DNA sequence: GGAGCGGATCTCGCA
DNA sequence: GCTGCGAGATCCGCTCC
DNA sequence: GGAGCGGATCTCGCA
DNA sequence: GCTGCGAGATCCGCTCC
């Protein structure tokens, strides 16, 4: 459930071979009709997918074409986190899995209306992607277009100029308090509470005002 | 109100939408989105078999 | 600075970008992204500070064309006549309030001169004359006459004459017309000015040549000393070494590198 | 409120363009179209989510290229051969893919048909067909289309399959080329597309 | 804050107006060749080309006081005052750029040939030269200046983000139910901070079992 | 009771009676009733 | 409402009337056959009246 | 542990021990092959350690 | 620790490890460039024991 | 007291 | 050195007119 | 604060 | 003119010594 994360599967409906691409966070689906299943193909297809839109990570099974040497070497050359789940577990990518019922489901609804399968395809991407705003009132494509907006590294280096200040904290076990750790620099102070990076664990920790002090500032 | 039940009607139709998304869309009621999907006879054909169940003796 | 020069010259090996690109995107030296581009066999088999000239007439009065092929800055200035003097004149007042590096332009009566040549030569920006046959340039150039013409009508009226309207032109273009989040080509040209000055604190102490030697580091072993190999730029603790075998920039820390008298 | 006088006075006094007043005003874009046509002298004489169509041949390969004006967003695909059936595919998947609000395009045998026309008033996107008049789109297409075979020369040597070397072309000219304040031709468009959101949120 | 000022000299029986800036040093030379308005007009709208002013104080003028002049000044929008200055800053600065003007140009006469040339190379000598500060132009200030106020200005962007986000936990080795919606906190690499209201207590998730959804109405 | 709103609304335009009796002899949801009679410009302007 | 025919599931058929609602299942009148029959709740796709 | 071939599980293998606990599923060394496994909570015995 | 050139002091740099008290002055490590510098006690800020 | 309405709850089938 | 999922129906308990 | 403990909760596989 | 089910694991929240 990453926020570019992408799951991506193959289908079969009536002679007919299906590749779907899932976003984990938003939940845009993305689906195109493949000739076959040979790693060439796969590897457009993926090429195409990325420069539609920029990913970060992708998750999928074992299989002749996504797990090979040739596709291996272009996910490097793009820079995609790939991830290969537990063979004889389809559950893994539980995302997709359900994408494909509810793509099937209302590609059912359209075939009729459109001669060509391809526009159904395009339909059903209209009537799930943009048409759906469900929930609080908001498609997923919305919520896609808001998180890479969002996403912009320069907003975030607009600003260098910055308060810095360091704090005392100690462990608590059982109720029993411990002893305090070294000084750590303040990740963000809020009200009641405050968060601590342990080096040791190399993990986040929040910890109460009762149990946090403040060294004085440097004069 | 009921100058933009048309609209959606029609456009339900086209894209075959939920109800939900009829009613956040255009403001008609959940009740007349309801009652615009529920009338679709290729949503009727295509829906999913009811799911109740009951007990032993 | 130092550490991403390898990550820039890939990126630019896979994807064939453009030295303002890899300047704005990995935030390199421009001088570093424009040595990457140059030295890239693909690309030698567009860019700040850097203008085109023509020439055109409105209602027979003789007016100059500034075109900058980055920024999409505009200047005018009215001029008396086309001699080599007034031409001079012009072309030197138009590096009063600007500082560029290139220019191009085609061939002309008051272009070449015996004291044309020398007077820029004083100046010591680089400047290139040609036919420019590339068809890009020539549909570029048509569009920016007509949009500058196209303005000069719609405040005709209220402003009492016609070099009154040159500066409606620019006012037109150069303030008003906007792109991405509000900016206008002056904005641009602005704001490429900071960048640009950030280098000149860099190559004040780095205008004397060094050799130097470098470590490679394996796994925690230092191996051995190699060299000499010439010092690229300079960093907080880091200097960048080009590799005569793998042909590969690398990055070592100042801690591995001595000084070797000249 | 203020904004919508602010603009009429200073399209009054320069008359700028409708984008223009858009991004520095932050006005409705309704607004700025009829402050545009309410012009005398514009009227006898660059919007967002405006679209341009066309096709280029590469030594015998067919492709389609779809421009957007605002942003420098560029879309291409390969086409067996000019057929009404097939640019009808792929104008659905366009707008399957984007959210667009106009088009414009030259005339032609598959752009112009009852078949096609239809399909878009399906859709619901205004069409333009006809001779520019705005001496912008020409030049930008133009651009567009010596850039895209410029890119498609360099590059298609590195990849096998023809439409792997269009894909990165897309992505060349698309995400990693950066201009402006270091920004790329594809977050513009999402931050348009952003503002626009936001706008009809608050709006209705 | 982006002050201008005009003054006139003479020399050789000619006409020099100099444009001067008081918080930065801008400084700008041209020749007047006869006392017209319309040379002024034409002039001050060249300068509002390629510059941006905000802020314009001036004496008086046999062609300033003028509907006309008035009327087109309201026209650029610009705002500008009447009466002498009474402030010795401004006339202590407005002298020493005149006669450090006159000190070069009269220094710089063998060098050149021409007049318009002289002049702007005069000028090219003036901007350029002077360097205040860290070695700073009159121009490079200007442009820092500008700088400062455009990334200020533009600074409230990265502020006004406030996205709202999902969060789940563990329980009895399984996971919860999504719950929310809620409003982030501080959001890091590895894990964001978030208030839970079930306890009212602060709670660290990683972001592996959150989803981002921007603010409601 | 969708099918019948337009001509409902068509006899309302007839008759113009008021919202309970097209409710109760139509099958009309009182809401719908209640905004068409709101939307009556005529019967909006006695009340 | 569907009849099983060999653990397959039948097409479709419809619509009818519920003669009988029941938890556990219901029971129909069929048309061809102008017999009663019973099905289950997994095989019946409950629907407003036509008019 | 067992594993899985063909979709058909095969026959239990063990006791070993759980070299890392993940909620997913876990990683377990085999002394037949001298290699390293990752296998599913759903192939999985939890058993107290022997004596 | 703070450095001083010609007269002219600097920043505190942050807090740093101690390495070892001296009469006068303390020896300090450097991060940036992983120098050993020495600093006089009066340009020297002590950080209280916690209490 | 009529009224709609937001949300917890249910099964089943993708592999 | 990792992983189940949600769309589409149905009532309760609620408060507001 | 240590301590065990009753009970809600989870999946999966009979046909 | 009728129907899903529970055994076997695992923790929380509890109170009592
Ligand atoms: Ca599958
Ligand atoms: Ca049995
Ligand atoms: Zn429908
Ligand atoms: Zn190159
Ligand atoms: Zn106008
Ligand atoms: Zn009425």
């Amino acid at each position: 459930r990453g926020i570019d994360h992408w799951q991506v599967d193959y289908t079969h409906y009536e002679d007919k071979i299906i590749l779907v691409w899932v976003e984990t966070n938003s939940g845009l689906i993305y689906a195109e009709r493949v000739k076959g299943e040979t790693g060439q193909e796969f590897r457009v297809q993926t090429m195409k997918w990325y420069a539609m839109f920029a990913p970060k990570s992708l998750q999928s099974d074992n299989g002749p074409a996504f797990v090979a040497e040739s596709t291996q070497l272009l996910m490097k050359y793009l820079g995609i986190e790939h991830t290969t789940g537990i063979p004889w577990n389809p559950q893994s990518q539980a995302l997709v899995e359900r994408t494909h019922q509810t793509l099937k489901n209302t590609l059912e609804k359209l075939i009729p209306m459109f001669n060509a399968f391809e526009s159904a395809l395009a339909g059903t991407l209209i009537t799930l992607n943009i048409k759906r705003k469900g929930g609080l009132g908001t498609s997923p494509m919305d919520i896609f277009i808001f998180n890479k907006e969002q996403q912009r590294i320069q907003q975030q280096s607009k600003s260098k100029q910055e308060k810095i200040r360091f704090c005392y904290y100690r462990t608590r076990k059982r109720g029993h308090p411990g002893e305090w750790q070294g000084p750590t620099q303040v990740l963000w102070g809020g009200d009641g509470a405050i968060v601590v990076k342990d080096r040791g664990t190399d993990r986040y920790l929040v910890i109460a005002n009762k149990d946090v002090k403040f060294i004085p500032p440097p004069k | 109100w009921i100058e933009n039940i048309p609209l959606a009607e029609e456009e339900h139709n086209k894209w075959h939408q939920d109800a939900v998304s009829l009613h956040l869309e255009f403001g008609i009621p959940r009740t007349a989105a309801e009652d615009i999907v529920q009338q679709c006879d290729v949503c009727q054909e295509n829906k999913m078999p009811s799911t109740l169940r009951g007990s032993n003796k | 600075w130092i550490e991403n020069i390898p990550l820039a010259e890939e990126e630019h090996n896979k994807w064939h970008q453009d030295a303002v690109s890899l300047h704005l995107e990995f935030g390199i030296p421009r001088t570093a992204a424009e040595d990457i581009v140059q030295q890239c066999d693909v690309c030698q088999e567009r860019g700040i500070d850097h203008w085109q000239v023509d020439y055109t007439h409105y209602e027979d009065k003789i007016i100059l064309v500034w075109v900058e092929t980055n920024s999409g800055l505009i200047y005018a200035e009215r001029v008396k006549g086309e001699t080599g003097q007034e031409f001079r004149v012009q072309t030197m007042k138009w590096y009063a309030m600007f500082a560029p590096k290139s220019l191009q332009s085609d061939n002309g009566p008051a272009f070449v001169a015996e004291s044309t040549q020398l007077l820029m030569k004083y100046l010591g920006i680089e400047h290139t004359t040609g036919i420019p046959w590339n068809p890009q340039s020539q549909a570029l150039v048509e569009r920016t006459h007509q949009t500058l013409k196209n303005t000069l009508e719609k405040l005709i009226p209220m402003f009492n004459a016609f070099e009154s309207a040159l500066a409606g032109t620019l006012i037109t273009l150069n303030i008003k017309r906007k792109g991405g989040l509000g900016t206008s080509p002056m904005d641009i040209f602005i704001f490429n000015k900071e960048q640009q000055r950030i280098q000149q604190q860099s190559k004040s102490k780095q205008e004397k040549i060094r050799f130097c030697y470098y470590r490679t580091r394996k796994r925690g072993h230092p191996g051995e000393w190699q060299g000499p190999t010439q010092v690229l730029w300079g960093g907080d603790g880091a200097i960048v070494v080009k590799d005569r075998g793998t042909d590969r920039y690398l990055v070592i820390a100042n801690k591995d590198v001595k000084f070797i008298p000249p």
